[PDB]
DNA sequence: ATATATATATATATATATATATATATATAT
DNA sequence: ATATATATATATATATATATATATATATAT
């Protein structure tokens, strides 16, 4: 059954590597910032990967382990990983949490996220060392792949004829500059995505439609008005 | 092949809006106005018409964006005026067919700045009725009065070929949604709305969602049961082996 | 043997989802699914979904058409197998 | 000594009493609910302070009893602290039928999962189709009307025997179930091998069933 | 949409393991053989020939073949089991033998069929990776990959099944050595299920009900009613929505500000920020100075570097203009 | 192990009536002295023991105690009809101070059902009996009935003491504060329970 | 020791005349962007006024403290406020550091245009300087 | 300001206020190899011109972490300015700077 | 056929325990 | 006379367990 078992997640996660890295390459050079491009990194985790050579091949080494009355499958598990490959240094999480962590066939795949940086090459990328437009940029990136992969998904499902209504939003948009914005405009279009934005002064005068919002007292509460405007005159 | 399309959005009895409708555009819509114009108001407003489970809905600032700050309130219930509101979208299938679907909004009477919503969907309506006037009647001189949701049943029941439905459960209103490639996704569990709120709710805000990067994982692969059921089979084996040891 | 045409098609719908089954097993779980598809094209309510598709999984598998196996752990907790007298119907016209 | 447990419990009764498992199981016990071998922890539970249970529950004049099968539960008697209630006859129909099916071989096939369908099938088959039927409805002649509405009545009691443990849906299918060695008391009135009309007198005696 | 096409179309109305090794046998010489023909290689026709009329046609053929014999052992799996539930009808406790020799004999049949379906699966495999690398030989092969698309799962399906049948029925064995270990021993003589079966035939001659714990249930306060608001609004309803179109000054400025400094670049002169921004605004009126000055540098700072910014020391703050207005930048050297 | 005084309060012989009263969601106010005693003695761990069955044993401040179940609560749990309420509170106003010179602390169903009839509106009146019923002698007399059965239901809870006899007469104990609304400072009792009831 | 202390005896809150309505408890879910950021900013000046407060009596009386602050992402705020605040650090004698991507262009105080680029295969920040606008 | 490490923790303008996800500051990035600085100049009421800074180190490890040691100057001109204190003017094209 | 009660599951926020990393004061080698 | 190693304290933040609220299915009853 160990045997099995190991198999069958091998399987999958070179399916899934596969599928995902064909899809990397939906991707052109985004310009964000210093961002020249964006890109998802899937890796099978080595310190998984001997565990699931253990279970392949030497179940029954460890079968002291998975006979203890004291152990759950799940702690187990968890003992067994710990058991090897102990330099990793796991925090003060439960035995139990983790073992049904790692239960889950994906959890084996590091899966992150890579910038090209200026002439940096590609960088995993943390939040912590990215302009807020840089990272604004690379979240959208992320989101329009997540959305196109569900579309995807469900092909299967939908009918030939229907292509789903795209559309995500962009509040204070007053914080990417002119650059980025058409870089956005340009990944939208290109991805057939509609987009909501928000920002007090009209940062996009020469795209889409644009409306504009002033709130005024009036009889004791309060009125919106809207007025329509153009990129030229 | 045509992808479909968001038209229009509709507010009505908003707090600073009565009766307004955005039209959308194909490619990009913007809108702008000084601090506290009611913009976030409107994002506010569509993605309820989206999502309209009151767990997920949540409106932080974009300050504090996901850290707890012990209000209490999710923040909606002051968006409303007193009465009934509404918030409606009309798409246009990759069939090219106009649908309207909507939710009901109302404030419960009381302390708790609680709120009530009904989702609801409209089919076959003309495309010269908009959203705006079908749901106001038109009573005094230019003083169009809004109507409840069994008006607005009575009044779209008289008229033909369209489809009016109310959904008890936003379930099925996701159900329906997909079903007319609104949705990207089968919402068919709780947990995949709230996966498909977490994606909204990052755009909306904008930016690297710490539970979107924590969740890459599961939000881009999906899950597996051949796997699942594969560990079900060890685990029964170790059972009966712990047994028979035992 | 009696397939009317409600029957077949779902005979034949049912043979297509295991032509792209992965591993080529089926559970009821997805059968009840095949099944109102079905019956949704068709345009016919006799009875509920429910009722109408296991009366038919009932007949077919009386029929000599599909064997059912009992496993809890399956969605459904039953995985069904087109038998070769059904794969013969189906593959008759595919 | 004083503050001294033996004071006033018995040490091990204390103990089970603060186990994490006393209050679900004191909770289905008292809503009704019979224990079998499926419940592990509860059942092995059971069987470590059986004797202390059985104490525990006199004083409330109900009696702990574990059936020769193995299932315990509860039978209050005429002065019981806890309230008591009797089954329906449709109910002991039901419940005879699944004893059959638990020990019915010819339906090993389906491997102790059944469908309603298949125990609806299994009683008309065995009792009386209309006379049975007067008792849902006393208008009742055939009507596919009020055929449906046995069904349904057949499924309702179902439910309410899976509430008793009689009976488990699967974990995610209520249309499915798993019998459980609880049926057994159902035929109580025939695992005996003497005359019918005694084994009732003993059994009502014994507060085991009333009449109607 | 298949359903469309079926409602149109208006219709209605060998057990042995030395088989299954045999066209095992076949399908591994007419595998090898053409993945080896489609490593040699050859025209469209040849390619053609040898790839895709001999491999669809028999592997197709016989895969199906080896499927239609794995639904015969199941086949004969839903027998063996309805062979056992008629023999527990007819001989209950002297058939408890009977059945665990069935059972020992249709596991080890299964034994038997995974082992020589594992026998080939993965050199079978194998070869037909060997013939998805040969299959780019040619590009229009395009249908032959399908066929070494599809012709994976199948194989890999067959496997699969071969394991979980047998998956399934150790399932199915240890339930009925249960109902033997439960429903018979305590029913040697089975009388008992007479007794139950005419006890339900002939129940209402007796009626009897059992007593059960029917404790109560916790009767709680209910929450109070929940009450929306009404009010009938009512309000103007939004005129036609206005227009107002955005003003081009700024781009005309920008326009004058880069075709003046285009000079610079072209000559490589060295840019010093200070007099060009005196010189300059001194075209424009005060109050639009500001929004001048920005521009300039907007267009100034793409123009290469200034070399005395590594210098470590700082530059001045140069009056630009009259009314106070101040500029700190270092000449632009480095174009 | 177990708390000490713990194991005394389960052990005492009073414990099996309390614990079968509380868990069918009985209030014990003063007049059961020995249970009342009981409880103010050993609640500091009556409310641990039921508290690991998700259930909080709160005492009043009038002083009667019960027990509220969590969402999480152990014992199936129920909830009162809308009539079962509004006879609640009905009871509650009449425990009034006239009430001294009017009825001396022993009530007839009748008075009850007056009280409902004048006081309550037509529209939840239909709801209670039915929707579709519109002033009848049928629907009254179902009802009356209701209100008898409800009245029944409140004394398994120890809101009403029946004064011995098949006939229907009572008494309202304390624990009837339950329903009624908070007092504030100047606040007249009957106008706030007036204005809920409304 | 909570009681011990007299703080904990205050209640504090954060009040708001918004629009037509009177003064309401500052709800950071019942706010837009621009109004939170302003009153976190209202806040902040006052927290440094009650500090310096009550370190002027343990310090030199001729000792007035630098107050500085500063506002990441100003774009998010219109022109009227950003007006309010520059009149608002003023009265305070309070200096502000204020980042807006070229979208506004304040015309008081100091501005400093940054424009990144590489040189000797190294990123440099070229930096212009423009004041006394106004 | 405050050269404290615990407290330094330059997350993205967005998650102002979410959890760490990762181990870094943010601050290791922001520097460069060797010996970097960082000074502000303050007139007091007194109207002594005074120079507060820190040193900044990326301490060489498998970690990104950094070593911090303030410091501070009274006394100096007001024509000397920070940047060619901590500058060597070498004959280079670019100047130096010093520990 | 539909209003209503009940059980179940999930997300969300609170509160507490705990390990980690850094800053500060002292000790001790150079 | 100096600089490095130790012990202490602290905040951080990580994880768990709890409790709440909402949605759902669905079984009853009119
Ligand atoms: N729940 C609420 N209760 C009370 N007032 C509210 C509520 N929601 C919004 N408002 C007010 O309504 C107005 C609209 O705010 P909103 O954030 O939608 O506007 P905005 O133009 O997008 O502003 P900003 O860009 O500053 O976020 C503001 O005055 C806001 O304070
Ligand atoms: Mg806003």
């Amino acid at each position: 059954s160990s045997k099995s078992v190991a198999n069958i997640i091998r399987k999958t996660i070179q399916r899934e590597q596969n599928r995902i890295r064909m899809l990397n390459q939906g991707l052109q050079a985004v310009s964000f910032g210093q961002v020249r491009g964006v890109r998802l990194n899937v890796n099978v985790r080595e310190s998984h990967a001997i565990l699931l050579d253990v279970l392949s091949e030497q179940q029954e080494q460890h079968q002291d382990l998975f006979n203890s009355q004291r152990l759950t499958f799940s702690e187990a598990m968890a003992k067994l990983y710990q058991r090897l490959n102990p330099q990793v240094d796991m925090g003060q999480r439960l035995p139990q949490t983790i073992g049904e962590e790692l239960l889950d066939y994906r959890n084996y795949l590091e899966l992150d996220v890579e910038v090209n940086r200026g002439s940096d090459g590609w960088l995993k990328a943390e939040s912590g060392a990215l302009s807020t437009g840089e990272a604004i940029g690379t979240g959208m990136s992320i989101l329009v792949m997540v959305v196109q992969s569900w579309e995807e998904e469900s092909r299967r499902l939908r009918g030939k004829d229907i292509s789903p209504c795209r559309l995500l939003f962009l509040d204070q948009a007053a914080r990417l500059d002119a650059k980025s914005i058409a870089t956005l405009f340009e990944l939208c279009e290109r991805l057939q995505m509609q987009l909501i934005i928000a920002a007090p002064e009209n940062i996009s005068p020469e795209k889409g439609t644009t409306y504009k919002l002033v709130r005024k007292v009036f009889k004791n509460h309060e009125h919106v008005h809207v007025v329509g405007l153009r990129g030229f005159g | 092949i045509e992808r479909g399309k968001f038209r229009s959005l509709t507010l009505v009895n908003w707090n600073g809006f009565f009766a307004r409708t955005f039209d959308l555009d194909e490619l990009v819509t913007t809108l702008s106005g000084g601090n506290g114009a009611g913009k976030s108001t409107t994002m506010a407003a569509f993605v309820t018409a989206l999502i309209p489970d009151l767990t997920l809905l949540h409106f932080r600032n974009t300050t504090e964006a996901g850290a707890t700050s012990g209000s209490r309130d999710k923040g909606l219930h002051g968006k409303l005026r007193a009465g009934v509101c509404y918030s409606t979208l009309d798409v246009i299938n990759s069939r090219h067919q106009r649908v309207v679907v909507g939710v009901r909004l109302q404030q419960v009477a009381g302390r708790d700045r609680k709120v009530d919503i009904k989702p609801f969907m409209i089919q076959g309506l003309p495309t010269a009725i908009q959203p705006t006037q079908l749901l106001t009647e038109n009573v005094g001189e230019r003083q169009a009065r809004v109507l409840p949701l069994n008006e607005l049943k009575d009044r779209l029941d008289e008229m033909e070929g369209v489809q009016f439905k109310q959904f008890n459960s936003i379930t099925d209103y996701h159900a329906q949604m997909f079903d007319l490639g609104v949705i990207p996704k089968r919402l068919r569990s709780a947990s995949d709305r709230s996966k498909f709120y977490r994606l909204i709710e990052a755009s909306l805000y904008g930016g690297i969602s710490s539970a979107i990067t924590r969740s890459l994982r599961d939000y881009l692969l999906p899950e597996n049961s051949g796997v699942r059921k594969a560990f079900q089979d060890m685990e029964a084996a170790l059972r009966e082996n712990r047994i028979t040891l035992e | 043997i009696s397939l009317p045409v409600e029957r077949l098609a779902f005979l034949m719908a049912i043979a297509v989802l295991n032509s792209e089954r992965l591993d080529g097993e089926m559970s009821e779980g997805e059968l009840i699914d095949a099944f109102r598809e079905v019956c949704k094209g068709f345009e016919q309510t006799a009875e509920s979904v429910a009722v109408r598709a296991n009366n038919a999984i009932n007949d077919m598998v009386r029929q000599k058409l599909l064997n059912r196996f009992t496993s809890e752990l399956a969605d459904g907790n039953a995985i069904y197998r087109l038998t070769p007298l059904g794969i013969s119907i189906s593959d008759y016209y595919i | 000594s004083s503050t001294h447990i033996e004071q006033f419990m018995p040490v091990k009764l204390a103990q089970a009493l603060a186990n994490s498992l006393f209050p679900e199981l004191d909770s289905q016990l008292r809503a009704g609910r019979h224990i079998g071998i499926d419940d592990l922890d509860n059942h092995a539970f059971l069987m470590d302070f059986q004797e202390q249970l059985e104490e525990f529950y006199a004083r409330y004049n109900v009696e702990l009893i574990r059936a020769p099968e193995g299932f315990f539960y509860l039978r209050p008697r005429s002065t019981t602290l806890i309230p008591r209630s009797v089954l329906s006859e449709l109910d002991m129909m039901v419940g005879k039928i699944l004893c059959y099916l638990y020990l019915s071989p010819e339906r090993l096939a389906n491997q102790g999962i059944f469908t309603s369908q298949e125990l609806y099938e299994e009683l008309i088959s065995l009792a009386d189709e209309g006379k049975l039927m007067k008792f849902v409805n006393q208008r009742s002649s055939g009507s596919d009307l009020d055929k449906q509405k046995l069904q349904e009545k057949v499924r309702t009691t179902l439910n309410r025997l899976r509430r008793l443990g009689m009976v488990y849906f699967l974990p995610n299918n209520n249309n499915k179930f798993t019998i459980t060695e609880a049926v057994f008391r159902f035929g109580a009135d025939v695992r005996s091998g003497d005359d019918p009309r005694e084994i009732q007198l003993r059994m009502i005696r014994d507060g085991e069933a009333m009449p109607v | 949409e298949l359903v469309s096409w079926a409602r149109k179309n208006d219709f209605s109305i060998e057990f042995s393991t030395l088989r299954l090794s045999m066209q095992l046998s076949i399908v591994a010489n007419e595998l090898h053989r053409a993945a080896e023909a489609a490593e040699e290689g050859g025209d469209e026709f040849h390619w053609h020939r040898n790839v895709f009329a001999p491999l669809k046609y028999s592997v197709a053929e016989i895969f199906d073949s080896i499927d239609m014999s794995q639904r015969l052992m199941d086949e004969q799996q839903n027998f063996v089991k309805e062979d056992i539930a008629a023999l527990l009808n007819q001989d209950w406790q002297a058939a408890i033998a009977n059945c665990e020799q069935l059972l020992s004999e249709t596991s080890g049949t299964l034994r038997e069929l995974q082992d020589t379906l594992e026998a080939a699966g993965d050199k079978l495999q194998a070869n037909l990776l060997r013939i998805q690398d040969a299959n780019m030989g040619s590009g229009g092969s395009e249908l032959v990959d399908k066929l070494v698309f599809d012709l994976q799962s199948k194989l890999d399906r067959i496997i699969s099944w071969g394991q979980q049948a047998i998956d399934l029925w150790i399932g199915y064995d240890r339930h009925v050595h249960k109902f033997i270990r439960t429903a018979i021993d305590m029913d040697k003589n089975r009388i008992f299920s007479q007794r139950l079966r005419q006890s339900v035939q002939h129940y209402f001659d007796n009626p009897w009900t059992l007593t059960v714990a029917n404790a109560e249930r916790l009767l709680d306060m209910r929450d109070e009613e929940l009450a929306l608001r009404n009010e009938e609004v009512t309000g103007e309803l939004p005129l036609e929505l206005e227009y107002e179109e955005f003003s081009e000054i700024n781009d005309q400025l920008a326009a004058m500000i880069e075709k003046a400094l285009l000079v610079y670049q072209q000559e490589q002169r060295p840019l010093d920020l200070g007099a060009v921004l005196r010189d300059y605004l001194a075209q424009h009126p005060l109050p639009r100075h500001f929004d001048v000055a920005r521009i300039l540098v907007d267009q100034a700072v793409r123009l290469g570097v200034a070399e005395a910014d590594f210098s470590g020391l700082p530059a001045e703050w140069l009056a630009i203009n009259d009314y106070g207005a101040k500029v700190q930048a270092h000449v632009i050297d480095t174009y």
